[PDB]
């Protein structure tokens, strides 16, 4: 899942 | 945050509201007056802090009370209920701590725990520390399961879990203070490198790099918007995947690039045709003029002296000829307008392509990164739900476990009854109890039977999924459980570990990308990690590639590895590797995959279904409804923390609490 | 809430690029053609207009009549009265034209003329004669 990402975290469609 | 509200945060709780679980153990409080809630909340928060400030020693009810002041240390039943609740659910005294009250001597209840993954181990310790009789059955000849660490000389490298994903609110934070984990921070910096077929492998410049990424994220949001606002979630009675959605978006971006150009050239013509009309008027007028000038000439010509009509002619034609020269002049004016209004548009073309061939290749690397994160083809993820656990992200930078992640499960194993090389084959649960039938992996006819009050099943979803079964449930699990099992996704990702005698890469840089030549293989060796003390380079195999690379030999794999690397660092800076490993998680029969993902047609709710314990029918008909007997923990069981070590750890604690409430009773709930 | 900035995702377009398996590549071919069938339209008119421009080559230069700047006047020479009557027969009420033909009378003088000589130069008849064209 997105939470796995270390390199170049995706951003799009996340809610900050 | 910090103070006592730091504590609530570092324990994944709202510092100023009671959670649903708290409402369950304390309906007296939460339904009661606001004032007491804050007392509760404060007591809770203070105890958390107390435990957290020092998680190497058990925190007892006495030790707690000792450190509280009025009005808080006034009511002591409360302080006792709160302390007990926290202890029971592994919010305090979980992991590896010194006990102050050495273990109560005869034990109550008997639990078999299938698998010594982290989830298993975390449960076991809890239960044991709650005074139960606990036995773990482990198929492999080691603990830790999907935490698998490669050792040899000075080389250390995880083929399984590898990163702590930020300490902020992470239970692993606590563990790391209880265990010699060597936590190194990972620096964000990640250069990508298009190899160019056989041509010159070259970095991607800071310009593309940034606009392609930016475009990728723009495209993700699109899918989210497409999902949540437009409700684009079912297409042909099939649920829509993230992959599909990304396609549909990309297409509509291509479509629009074109609708743009079409209207731009349609503007060029509608102008270029005002010109075609004008030039016509102008050519016809230069006719009329040419010929009027002739007429006036001929009337001039008639040498004086002239009668008045013949003089009128000259004058008249003269006027007329000037009139027409006014006109043909307003029109060369007008022509002047258009002629440049055309050199306008014709110099501001709209965008040519949506994405170049070189662009879409980098875009694919981003797509691979996602496929790595979810261990799966984007064509398999849920559009609506793939990212459902986002709110629960930790904070702080990610870290590697420098001395190898296995250090954790090993440490947790200390003091436990773990039977290695024992492969559960059958699980039998009935109103009066449970037996687990296992065989010895080395001579699989030598059989074992285990009798117990309750079974905690931490089998991988990959395992629970085997058709035909590797573990038999007697009786069979109910439709509701086995459908959650089908629906959920269990993906796959692999690792290639490279051991050399020398650093030949940029020491200060932890991660770097490789951008290959096709969508079809975006996953293949797409990302490299430099994490360890010794000279080790580690490479991901993700997406569709992961499955395919499993039927390819190590040599061939290390082949393409060295290729790519020579490509980047120069043919002669890249020596033969002294030692190599290649994980094969789908093939590994005790895993049958790497970790779970929300498949298309599933949702985070299937994770809840997974964790729902099983209650057998009654032996004698008409006999009272039984106790539940079969419990589940594991990465595939914690909706808010899927696919991770800390997620697994957590699920372990979860069940150890739920099992203790069932079999030792819940003191704290009155 | 709304799409990302200038990402284009209208409800309508979505339904059309999904309604079947290749309704995607179909739509992007109507367009890929519509575009080539308009680029050719362009070059064709570019080529027409280029030829029309070559006929306009030279301007109206060899047909321009030198600037005559002579001073306006008050007295009607018989000669000028006669220009008038003809200018009227030919131009009806276009006082500016009549004015330019006579050369040295303002548009008002020309208008005055219409009143002062109405009876003498039957300007009524002359006007209704110009009307029959
Ligand atoms: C390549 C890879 C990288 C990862 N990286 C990270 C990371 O960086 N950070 C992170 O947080 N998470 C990471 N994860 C995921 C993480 O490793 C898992 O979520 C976690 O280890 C799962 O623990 P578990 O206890 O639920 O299951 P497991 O560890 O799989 O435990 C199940 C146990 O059951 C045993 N077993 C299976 N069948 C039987 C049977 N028939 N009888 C008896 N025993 C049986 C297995 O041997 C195993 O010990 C990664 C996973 C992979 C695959």
């Amino acid at each position: 899942a997105r939470t796995m990402q270390t390199a170049r975290k995706s951003t799009g469609g996340k809610a900050p | 945050p910090s103070g006592v509200e730091g504590a609530a945060f570092q324990s994944r709780l709202p510092h100023d509201r009671m959670t649903s679980q708290e409402a369950a153990c304390f309906p007296d409080i939460i339904s009661g007056p606001q004032q007491t809630q804050k007392v509760f909340l404060f007591i809770r928060n203070r105890t958390l802090q107390l435990w957290l400030d020092n998680p190497k020693i058990q925190l007892t009810f006495e030790a707690t009370l000792q450190q509280l002041e009025a009005p808080y240390n006034s009511d002591t039943v409360l302080v006792h209920r709160v302390h007990s609740y926290l202890e029971r659910h592994g919010l305090i005294n979980f992991g590896i701590y010194k006990r102050i009250k050495p273990l109560p001597t005869k034990k109550t209840g008997k639990v078999i725990i299938i698998g010594s993954g982290v989830s298993g181990l975390a449960a076991a310790r809890q239960l044991q520390s709650f005074g139960m009789d606990v036995t773990l059955l482990e198929a492999r000849d080691r603990v830790g399961g999907r935490v698998a660490t490669f050792r040899k000389g000075n080389y250390v490298a995880d083929l399984g879990a590898m990163v702590v994903t930020g300490l902020g609110g992470n239970p692993m934070a606590v563990v790391s203070k209880q265990v010699n984990m060597e936590l190194a921070k990972i620096k964000q910096k990640c250069p990508l490198y298009e190899a160019n077929g056989q041509a010159d492998t070259v970095k991607v410049p800071k310009e593309k790099d940034e606009m392609v990424e930016q475009e990728f994220n723009r495209l993700l949001e699109a899918t989210s918007y497409l999902s949540h606002q437009l409700d684009f979630n079912v297409l042909n009675n099939k649920p829509v995947s993230l992959g599909q959605a990304l396609e549909v978006v990309i297409q509509l971006q291509e479509k629009h690039v074109k609708d743009e150009q079409i209207e731009h050239w349609k503007k060029i013509v509608k102008t270029q045709e005002e010109l075609k009309e004008l030039l016509n008027k102008m050519v016809n007028l230069k006719e009329k003029i040419k010929e009027l000038h002739q007429q006036y000439k001929e009337a001039s010509e008639v040498k004086p002296p002239r009668d008045i009509t013949a003089e009128f002619l000259v004058k008249s034609k003269h006027r007329d000829l000037t009139a027409l020269c006014k006109e043909y002049d307003e029109l060369a004016e007008t022509q002047g307008k258009l002629e440049e209004k055309l050199q306008e548009l014709e110099a501001n073309p709209p965008s040519d392509v949506y994405l170049s061939s070189r662009d879409r290749q980098i875009l694919d690397w981003h797509f691979a990164n996602l496929e790595f994160a979810n261990a799966t083809p984007l064509s398999t993820l849920s559009l609506k739900h793939w990212d459902q656990d986002d709110d629960f992200e930790f904070t702080g930078s990610h870290l590697t476990v420098r001395n190898g992640y296995s250090c954790v499960p090993v440490a947790l194993a200390e003091g436990l009854d773990i039977k290695l090389n024992t492969a559960v084959r059958q699980v039998r649960y009935t109103a009066s109890g449970c037996e687990v039938i296992a065989v010895n992996t080395r001579s699989t006819s030598q059989t074992f039977i285990y009798k117990c009050d309750a079974v905690l099943c931490t089998l991988p979803l990959g395992v629970l999924k085997q058709q035909p079964p590797a573990v038999q449930f007697v009786p069979p699990l109910p439709e509701w459980k086995t459908s959650a099992v089908q629906r959920m996704g269990f993906g796959n990702l692999n690792k290639v570990v490279l051991c050399f005698d020398r650093v030949f890469w940029d020491p200060s840089v932890n991660l770097f990308g490789h951008v290959g030549s096709t969508t079809a293989s975006r996953g293949e060796l797409f990302l490299f990690w430099n994490l360890y003390k010794a000279p080790i380079l580690l490479a991901l195999v993700a997406g569709e590639a992961a499955g395919i690379m499993e039927n390819i030999s190590d040599d061939v794999i290390v082949g393409r590895c060295l290729a790519i690397l020579k490509g980047i660092f120069g043919s002669s800076a890249v020596p033969q590797p002294k030692e190599t490993v290649v994980s094969r998680w789908r093939a590994d029969p005790w895993a049958r995959g790497s970790y779970s993902y929300v498949a298309a047609g599933s949702s985070g709710n299937d994770y809840d279904l997974m964790a729902q314990p099983i209650t057998p029918g009654p032996s004698i008909p008409g006999a009272p409804q039984p106790i539940p007997r079969l419990f589940f923990a594991g990465e595939h069981t914690i909706r808010n923390y899927p696919a991770t070590v800390h997620g697994a750890l957590l699920s372990g604690l979860r069940e150890a609490g739920r099992i203790a409430d069932q079999f030792l009773g819940a003191m704290y709930t009155l | 809430r709304k799409p990302p900035k200038g990402m284009f995702l209208s409800q309508e377009d979505v339904e059309a690029v999904s309604a079947n398996a290749t309704a995607a590549t179909t739509v992007l071919r109507q367009l890929d053609m519509e575009l080539v069938s308009v680029k050719r339209q362009i070059q064709n008119i570019k080529q027409t207009n280029s030829a029309l421009k070559e006929k306009l080559d030279g301007g109206i230069e060899p047909y321009r009549l030198p600037e005559v700047i002579q001073k306006c006047n008050a007295r009607w020479t018989t000669e000028e009265q006669l220009l008038a009557v003809q200018a009227i027969r030919k131009y009806g009420r276009d006082f500016q034209a009549i004015s330019d033909v006579i050369g040295n009378k303002s548009v008002v003088q020309v208008k005055n003329f219409f009143v002062n000589y109405r009876r003498r130069f039957n300007i009524d008849e002359v006007l209704q004669e110009w009307e029959a064209e």
